[PDB]
RNA sequence: GAAAUUGGGCGCAAUAGAUAUAGUACCGCAAGGGAAAGAUGAAAAAUACCAAGCAUAAUAUAGCAAGGACUAACCCCUAUACCUUCUGAUGAAUUAACUAGAAAUAACUUUGCAAGGAGAGCCAAAGCUAAGACCCCCGAAACCAGACGA
RNA sequence: GCCUGGUGAUAGCUGGUUGUCCAAGAUAGAAUCUUAGUUCAACUUUAAAUUUGCCCACAGAACCAAAUCCCCUUGUAAAUUUAACUGUUAGUCCAAAGAGGAACAGCUCUUUGGACACUAGGAAAAAACCUUGUAGAGAGAGUAAAAAAUUUAACACCCAUAGUAGGCCUAAAAGCAGCCACCAAUUAAGAAAGCGUUCAAGCUCAACACCUCCCAAACAUAUA
RNA sequence: UCUCUUACUUUUAACCAGUGAAAUUGACCUGCCCGUGAGGCGGGCAUAACACAGCAAGACGAGACCCUAUGGAGCU
RNA sequence: ACCUCGGAGCAGAACCCAACCUCCGAGCAGUACAUGCUAAGACUUCACCAGUCAAAGCGAACCUCAAUUGAUCCAAUAACUUGACCAACGGAACAAGUUACCCUAGGGUAUCUACUUUAUUCCUCCCUGUACGAAAGGACAAGAGAAAUAAGGCCUACUUCACAAAGCGCCUUCUAAAUGAUAUCAUCUCAACUUAAUACCCACACCCAAGAACAGGGUU
């Protein structure tokens, strides 16, 4: 039944992202924590690695609309500088 | 002759639904075409000169002394 | 005979009535897509495979962040009855170089920055 | 198999999933709108003529008879200036009520003649009806007074 | 396809190796074809365990004979034999033994030496020398020569 | 004839080709005494060198439909060249556009694309339909495709005189053997829409007055 | 011969005793109906195990016919 | 009937695309004699072979057509050149019919299952020459017969024969009404109501009407 956990904003499957699969299965019995999960160091690189994605991919799309604005504002200044003398 | 239940029509109107959605998602473009145009040009020119790089940089490996020694450790024994 | 297949420009232009269904505003729109793979390769043409190999979308149930630029936007509506495509919404900003670690992206398409597992 | 073939073709099974996802839906309403809400006035003129003409009036149940045996009735009356009237009862109710006849209004149903008269023979009409055992006086009115059969014995004799 | 000219065993060991214990037995009128097999010990003047096949020990609803299992052999559930030939009939009772990829022109890899290499001959505008690494088994009807046969 | 030899004759044909494990890998054709085969190409494989390949936007490609070519961006990671060779090819079916045939064939021939000769799930079984691919263990979880739906046909009760047995043709054919007009009376029944008679006479209709042996078992009620 | 077959004798047979083959054979724990494309696959049904004698519906087993080989041989 | 080459459709818009698919054609002719010589860059019939186009240059003037064709070797020739319906048109330097005599290599004594004791018809006669019809005509049903077949037995006779088995012999064979709604009449009602398998079988040894063996029956 995944349908409801997608209305709730969870993951669709329970074994998804969340404190299922995410927390530490065990640690030791003094409380020391436990060396980390290897799916969970696994996971955590490709969440970064889509993060470092999203980032690249933005400040692509503002400095292509930044440039482009460079490029309309000396257009015009080409075409004001060219109506003189 | 092969009929068509509940479930088939079921299923195929939610991927007709899924289908609907990406068409309003492709509707709006963050840009227009003059705008994009160039703007990953860099990137793209070093992601290729990294495959070209890669390319012509291939040869044999070093050949070391110690490995051809190495081998006459089969002869190792006790005294 | 069965050839690559044109789609007229009409398909692709909102109505206000859209707007209301889903969450869209025609003005400024939305940057990042999310794309998923959710129907096989399989049974398509050669085109249609490629066209998934190029957007990285092998592997099917993972989700991918692409431009919403026009080229991009090509290549999806090829191959747009194979993926699922939602915006790339962020609640908080885009992920600092302190809180890149710590992000996860959720089921409703929002990426948060800060991930604790405790319940609020 | 060709394109166009002399049998209705089978359909792959995705265009036959199509053809049935893309079926026409009929509009169904929250209720059902069932489970929702010159001849006359030649008529009207004419016997409406007829009730300003006559004195005397008189009726029967003029179906019971024969087509010559209506002509004998025909030629018998028409030895008098008696008139004889098969005009249907529906127009009839809504005239007596014009006519203000209230006590009129609960004669004229069924099959119904008109004897309208000046005149009357209709003493020598019941001597006509009297061979014949059947066809029964209904009761007229005479100058808005009603006429009973025994009326019709009264006056007629 | 010339010439001048030049100058004991990284064997086999009884289905192997000889056909060979023998050209015997046997087959054929004849020319001719042509086998198989033995294993003690110093002394015979000292008489284990292992193929298939069976036996000890026949069988129990159901089905390519198993697999998942299971307290439990079966019962439950899953499961269209193998080879080869076709896009997708053939051959095999079973065991043992025997039975089928042979060539280094050129290229490549690794050494040596290097405007030279090679223990004459040959190649050489980085070559030449050396090595490594590639090329199956069975099966006709026939044709010809010489014998042996009425 | 038969034997020995040439002789391990030859066989584009049949049959067969023996340890392990991993990897990459399938459908244009042209010639040929050729279509049971070979050679070249195409595709495939390894190694090497380099630099672009693929997807593509405007613009652009002729007179007498679906699309394609071309193609910067962009999204990607491949491509070409050099060296060395093997192998494979009547493919089958499905969707589409067609040709031949009977708008027959599990029929024949092209084109585009899938799938199958590679996995698993579904469709009863199931090469080719649908879902789905990259490999291991798990007595975890979320899903994909995925279950055939239908059941039929009542009908208006009456009420019918008269110019007239409408003229002409026709033995007579009268509303009904044919032509033409198709007016008219009462309140209203056509110079007639079906039976019917040689012709008639008789019956209805419109209109008047009331209005080899079937093949899961089964089940219509509990919230998707 | 047949309508239309019957009886008997011998042989064979079957049982007992002695002697003791062969073609065949992937493995078999070797059912029916319908369906598919049929002992074995699907849906139903059936179903303790085991010899002996029969039967011949099925399983399993030459002679033709056509084509091909840059295959032969013979005849005119 | 065909075998090579070209045009058009198939194959509508870059190229390519088959068929013993649909239609046309070709195997030359004419003009010129710089139809000389050279040479960047290209196209190309899906390979190769062949094919095509070509600027600049030197030298001079001041080709049309679509196809219109043939490799190598060999010949002929002083040389330049020339040589095939080699049309089976990538062409072997020169070789026919036939084989039901053809030949070879290929292609298209019961093991298992299953099984081995689940009353019809004709003619006659009667009812009846009645019913029904009106005369002609003419029933059914049920009954008696005689036959025949099939099924199951049996031997008293007959016959083949003879402690018995047989047949040619005998025996037995068991949907239609009323009523009636929807639609107050009616209406056969995919309206409701009412009305129109018994039999069979069942607990050593010797002889046997039981029997292949085993089994079975009898042995007082
Ligand atoms: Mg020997
Ligand atoms: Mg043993
Ligand atoms: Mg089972
Ligand atoms: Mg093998
Ligand atoms: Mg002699
Ligand atoms: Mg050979
Ligand atoms: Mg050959
Ligand atoms: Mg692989
Ligand atoms: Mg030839
Ligand atoms: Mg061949
Ligand atoms: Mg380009
Ligand atoms: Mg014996
Ligand atoms: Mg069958
Ligand atoms: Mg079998
Ligand atoms: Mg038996
Ligand atoms: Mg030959
Ligand atoms: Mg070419
Ligand atoms: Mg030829
Ligand atoms: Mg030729």
């Amino acid at each position: 039944g995944g349908q409801w956990r997608l209305q709730q904003g969870l993951a669709a499957n329970p074994s998804g992202y969340g404190p299922l699969t995410e927390l530490p299965d065990w640690s030791y019995a003094d409380g020391r924590p436990a060396p980390p999960m290897k799916g969970q160091l696994r996971r955590k690189a490709e969440r970064e690695t889509f993060a470092r994605r999203v980032v690249l991919l933005s400040q692509e799309m503002d400095a292509g609309l930044q440039a482009w604005q460079l490029r309309q504002q000396k257009l015009q200044e080409e075409q004001r500088k060219q109506e003189n003398a | 002759p092969r009929f068509v239940s509940l479930r088939a029509k079921q299923n195929m109107i939610r991927r007709l639904e899924i289908e609907a959605e990406n068409h309003y998602w492709l509707s709006m473009p963050y840009m227009t075409r003059e705008q994009e145009r160039g703007h990953a040009a860099v990137r793209r020119r070093e992601a290729f000169e990294a495959i070209k790089a890669a390319a012509t940089s291939k040869f044999p490996p070093h050949r070391f002394i110690a490995d051809q020694l190495d081998h006459l450790n089969v002869t190792k024994k006790w005294s | 005979k069965f050839t690559r297949s044109r789609i007229p420009e009409k398909v692709f232009q909102a109505s206000p009535e859209d707007h209301e269904k889903y969450g869209g505003d025609p003005q400024n729109p939305h940057k990042l897509h999310i794309v998923t793979r959710i129907k096989s390769t399989r049974r398509r043409p050669y085109w249609e495979k490629d066209i998934i190999k190029m957007l990285g979308l092998e592997k099917a149930h993972t989700p991918q962040v692409h431009k919403n630029i026009p080229s991009v936007n090509a290549k999806l509506k090829v191959v747009k009855h194979l993926i699922r495509i939602k915006p790339l919404k962020l609640p908080q900003g885009l992920p600092a170089e302190e809180n890149m670690s710590n992000t996860c992206l959720k089921s409703t398409g929002e990426l948060v920055v800060q991930w604790h597992l405790k319940p609020v | 198999s060709k394109a166009v073939t002399r049998h209705r073709r089978v359909m792959h099974f995705q265009r036959q999933k199509l053809m049935a996802v893309t079926e026409y839906i009929p509009p169904k309403p929250a209720i059902h709108p069932s489970c929702l809400p010159g001849l006359i006035r030649l008529l009207r003129r004419e016997i409406a003529a007829v009730f300003q003409d006559n004195r005397m009036i008189a009726v029967c149940q003029n179906v019971a008879l024969s087509a010559e045996d209506k002509l004998l009735m025909r030629h018998q009356l028409r030895k008098h200036k008696i008139l004889m009237k098969v005009f249907p009862n529906q127009v009839l109710k809504p005239f007596l009520e014009d006519s203000k006849y209230q006590n009129l209004l609960p004669l004229f149903v069924g099959h119904n003649m008109l004897l309208v008269s000046e005149e009357p023979k209709v003493k020598e009409m019941v001597r006509i009806l009297r061979t014949v055992p059947f066809l029964p006086l209904l009761g007229g009115c005479i100058d808005d007074t009603i006429l009973s059969r025994q009326g019709f014995i009264n006056y007629s004799k």
